């Protein structure tokens, strides 16, 4: 039965990290006045763990935005190439953004490009596709929802060679269709493009 | 203005983990993009991330357990000095309302009918016993569903008359 007390706010832990906050310790362990055959113990509070504060900011690492929207598909020194067959290119950007403090780039390549078949603002001919899978309640939490399903004219396209060849190597790439066309079909329910049934929900619950 | 600050924000559950200390400035927390904050401990823990927006919850169960009914889930913007995408200030929720339908099956449950007539006495001597017997179909149930109760009952009939 040695009475134990407190020894002192201890000696300090060094910051353990170079950056931002960190927590060192020293507490007061009951190290000077040790307690000894279970008799009495330290009386008070051991606790102190403290918030170090480093005035520099760590590095945050860049992460990638989204894909953007696809460049108009042209070819050079080859007027419009729309509705024929004449292989072009087309562009796709994004933005690393975020990356502060000397942080880590972005690990990849910020442009996609492929190979492409203009068929903006061409007719041609459609065929009309089967009832959708129902929609969304749109606007959700606001004045009476409704549902939505639609059949719309699909257009066929048209049956071109699906590779092209390089001029420098001989393997073969791909080619994409890109445009909005003008789909040209029989009329259902007196709509040329699309027709569409709304039917409104039911049981809305509060938001 | 002071808030408790995490070590760990663990993702895909919105908890704050590994408490670090309190009272420290938002500004001094966040130097260090891992950490997490939680201002007022009620709720809204929110990550020393840029603002984007987290992952869709699961579904809220179907307002209506028969027919065509609606279901909810949110997804709160998540992050600090920033906006998400679509000029959305942080804290903001966003819903998609989707009509569900748990079954086919709409009131399973019968209710009893009228009685029918009494029966006469099973024995013309001695003692025996007497039953009442009813239908459970009005309404009918439908699915697996039962009349709730006994389908007859059953009491002592005396006859007053020696074998
Ligand atoms: C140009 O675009 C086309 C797509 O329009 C792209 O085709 C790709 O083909 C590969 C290989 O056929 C596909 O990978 C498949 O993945 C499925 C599972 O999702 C597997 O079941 C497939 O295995 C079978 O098919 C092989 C031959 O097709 C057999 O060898 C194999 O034993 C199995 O029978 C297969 O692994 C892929 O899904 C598509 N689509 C893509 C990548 O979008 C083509 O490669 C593109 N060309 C270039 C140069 O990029
Ligand atoms: C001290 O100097 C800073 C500039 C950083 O380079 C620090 O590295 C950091 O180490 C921790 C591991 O404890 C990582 O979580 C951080 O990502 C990293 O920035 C360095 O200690
Ligand atoms: C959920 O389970 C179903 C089997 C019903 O018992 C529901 O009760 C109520 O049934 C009426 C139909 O008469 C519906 O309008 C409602 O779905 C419901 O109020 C129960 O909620
Ligand atoms: C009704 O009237 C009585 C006077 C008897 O004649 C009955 O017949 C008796 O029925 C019981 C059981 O049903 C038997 O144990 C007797 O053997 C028989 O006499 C009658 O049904
Ligand atoms: C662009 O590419 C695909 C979507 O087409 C995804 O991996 C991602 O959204 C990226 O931004
Ligand atoms: C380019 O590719 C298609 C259009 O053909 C879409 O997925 C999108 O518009 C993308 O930007
Ligand atoms: C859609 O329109 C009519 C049906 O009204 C048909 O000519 C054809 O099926 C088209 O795809
Ligand atoms: C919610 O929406 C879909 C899940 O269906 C995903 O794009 C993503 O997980 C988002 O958080
Ligand atoms: C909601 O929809 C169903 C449950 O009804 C599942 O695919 C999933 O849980 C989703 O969150
Ligand atoms: C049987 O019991 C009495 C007749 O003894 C009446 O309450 C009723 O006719 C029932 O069916």
């Amino acid at each position: 039965g040695v009475a134990g007390g407190w020894g002192p706010w201890g000696p300090v832990s060094p910051c353990p990290v170079t950056c931002g906050l960190g927590q060192t310790m020293e507490q007061r362990t009951c190290n000077h006045p040790v307690p000894q055959h279970g008799g009495p113990f330290c009386a008070g509070d051991a606790t102190r763990t403290h918030i170090c504060n480093t005035a520099v900011p760590c590095p945050v690492d860049g992460e990638w935005d989204s894909w953007g929207e696809w460049s108009p598909c042209i070819r050079r020194n080859m007027k419009s190439i729309s509705c024929q067959e004449i292989p072009g290119q087309q562009s796709r950007g994004r933005t690393c953004r975020g990356r502060k403090f000397d942080g880590h780039r972005c690990a990849g390549q910020q442009q996609d490009i492929r190979h492409c078949y203009s068929i903006q603002h061409c007719p041609l001919k459609g065929s009309w596709s089967e009832w959708s899978t129902w929609g969304l309640c749109m606007p959700p939490c606001g004045p009476n929802p409704t549902r939505a399903r639609q059949r719309l004219c699909t257009p066929l396209l048209p049956k071109y060679p699906p590779t092209v060849s390089m001029v420098e190597g001989q393997g073969e790439k791909n080619v994409t269709f890109w445009g909005r066309p003008l789909p040209r079909c029989e009329e259902l329910q007196g709509q040329k493009l699309v027709v569409e049934e709304k039917r409104p929900c039911l049981h809305v619950p509060a938001c | 203005d002071p808030v408790l600050c995490f070590t760990q924000y663990e993702e895909s559950s919105g908890k704050c983990k590994g408490l670090l200390g309190g009272g420290v400035s938002v500004e001094d927390c966040c130097l260090n993009t891992a950490f997490a904050y939680q201002k007022r401990s009620g709720g809204l823990c929110q990550p020393c991330r840029s603002p984007r927006w987290s992952l869709w919850s699961t579904w809220a169960p179907c307002s209506v357990t028969c027919s065509e009914g609606s279901q909810l889930r949110y997804r709160r913007c998540v992050g600090w000095n920033g906006q998400c995408s679509g000029k959305v200030a942080p804290g903001t929720l966003e819903w998609q309302l989707q009509a569900c339908e748990d079954q086919q099956c709409c009131p399973e449950m019968g209710g009893w009918s009228g009685w029918g007539p009494w029966e006469p006495c099973s024995v013309t001597c001695s003692k025996g016993t007497r039953t009442r017997r009813r239908a459970c179909n009005h309404p009918a149930p439908k699915c697996g569903g039962h009349c709730p109760g006994q389908a007859q009952e059953s009491e002592a009939c005396d006859t007053q008359q020696v074998c």
